[PDB]
């Protein structure tokens, strides 16, 4: 099955070039009828198509961004990348890549299927720095009927995103992750939680695994209850 | 210059009934247009493209129709799986997508479980303390979390954020976070995180003295 | 703004024009 991923940095400095790639795997580009595109959608605003490109050379771009974006297909390795020059906060996103349909025949096509994931691309002016990750103990405090609540929180990053999982991908049934929140210091900070069955606190071990790539920052921390005294 | 707008930017269905969607443009569009459905954290999903076809793939349940400037998108015995964004896209001149409409999910009301946690130790070492409140598993999406310090009342030290909402129970959750000073987490000892909500008959307060 | 700018392409390749009169008028054989 036709699968594309991302990969590209989360970090960009301002009046640079940010440059990403697409693998696109399950599927050969060449030879091949479809262009191969970016898509991007800012925080909290629509999506914004980019460029796509054709396995002969031909290159479709959204004139708005024409003068800024450079497309190339490299047939061989399955890959085709996105370079975007002299960034500004405005470029800060998550772009994604897609298969893109074009066909100017008795029906149109003009679309993407299938897409994938997107990365976040930050372009900030500052320096990438690692979470610091603190245990959210259980208690008599966080427990509710034969159910307990724990979780760890990761605190001080920057920029997005953290990956959270607990006990190495194994527990992910009554996991929270939430959505970081933006400190005042200018970072960034989240909290993963877990409920689990209380009967187990003592004899099952949690640890929250936390990977912050922008800063190649991985973190395990396993969380027990506070010394209750 | 095409626009394309839709309309309502956010819907609440009940789990079963058809949620209808509206996508439109300022000059016409013949037919180039196409439905994608964002569900939080997954890839867009292409439904439909000729303002009438099914991609491939994609249930019954969902059907375009409409043309020139008048699209709507219809979701027929709504799942709670579909909760998300959709965004229609035409394509007459080149790729252009509408704002997006977020589809939630109805539910009965649910009360939280409201857990408290208190700052680790570790943290104290580095002069903040962070305490956590908890709203595990409720609706409606709006509730009130007020915290207490020696019953006093605090503001503007406090930062909340809420899941999405849950594609299988339909539910909430909810984090609430009192940042403090290592020295005035110590000048204070009772730590109550109030919580007020449509599922509960009356607030209710979730508190731990320092120490035990 | 309708009715398929090709301006914005850098070139029509002629492998996506099917039968079009229009397109097969810009397009470029590969």
């Amino acid at each position: 099955q036709l699968q594309l991923q991302e990969s590209g940095p989360g970090l960009v400095k301002p009046s640079e070039t940010l440059s990403l790639t697409c693998t696109v795997s399950g599927g050969s580009i060449s030879s091949s009828n479809y262009y191969w595109g970016w898509i991007r959608q800012p925080p909290g605003k629509g999506l914004e198509w980019i460029a796509s490109i054709h396995d002969s050379g031909s290159i479709y771009y959204n004139p708005s961004l024409r003068s800024r974006v450079t497309i190339s297909v490299d047939t061989s390795k399955n890959q085709f990348s996105l370079k975007l020059s002299s960034v500004t906060a405005a470029d800060t996103a998550v772009y994604y890549c897609a298969r893109h349909l074009v066909w100017f025949g008795e029906l149109r096509n003009n679309w993407f299927d299938p897409w994938g994931q997107g990365t976040l691309v930050t372009v900030a002016s500052a320096s990438t720095k690692g979470p610091s990750v603190f245990p959210l103990a259980p208690s008599s405090k966080s427990t509710s009927g034969g159910t307990a609540a724990l979780g760890c929180l990761v605190k001080d990053y920057f920029p997005e995103p953290v990956t959270v999982s607990w006990n190495s991908g194994a527990l992910t049934s009554g996991v929270h992750t939430f959505p970081a929140v933006l400190q005042s210091s200018g970072l960034y900070s989240l909290s993963s939680v877990v409920t689990v069955p209380s009967s187990s606190l003592g004899t099952q071990t949690y640890i929250c695994n936390v990977n912050h790539k922008p800063s190649n920052t991985k973190v395990d921390k396993k969380v027990e209850p506070k010394s209750c005294d | 210059e095409i626009v394309m707008t839709q309309s309502p930017a956010t819907l609440s269905v009940s789990p079963g009934e058809r949620a209808t969607l509206s996508c439109r443009a300022s000059q016409s569009v013949n037919s180039n247009l196409a439905w994608y459905q964002h569900k939080p954290g997954q890839a867009p999903r292409l439904l439909i493209y000729g303002a009438s076809t099914r991609a491939t793939g994609i249930p019954a349940r969902f059907s375009g129709s409409g043309s020139g400037t008048d699209f709507t998108l219809t979701i027929s015995s709504l799942q709670s799986e579909d909760f998300a964004v959709y965004y229609c896209q035409q394509y007459n001149n080149w790729p252009l997508f509408g704002p997006g409409t977020k589809v939630d999910l109805k539910r009965t009301v649910a009360a939280p479980s409201v857990f408290i946690f208190p700052p680790s130790d570790e943290q104290l070492k580095s002069g903040t303390a962070s305490v956590v409140c908890l709203l595990n598993n409720f609706y409606p999406r709006e509730a009130k979390v007020q915290w207490k310090v020696d019953n006093a009342l605090q503001s503007g030290n406090s930062q909340e954020s809420v899941t999405e909402q849950d594609s299988k129970d339909s539910t909430y959750s909810l984090s609430s976070t009192l940042t403090l000073s290592k020295a005035d987490y110590e000048k204070h000892k009772v730590y109550a995180c109030e919580v007020t909500h449509q599922g509960l008959s009356s607030p209710v307060t979730k508190s731990f003295n320092r120490g035990e | 703004n309708n009715d398929f700018h090709f301006e914005v392409f850098n070139f029509v390749p002629c492998s996506i024009c099917q039968n079009n009169p229009t397109c097969w008028a810009i397009c470029k054989r590969i």
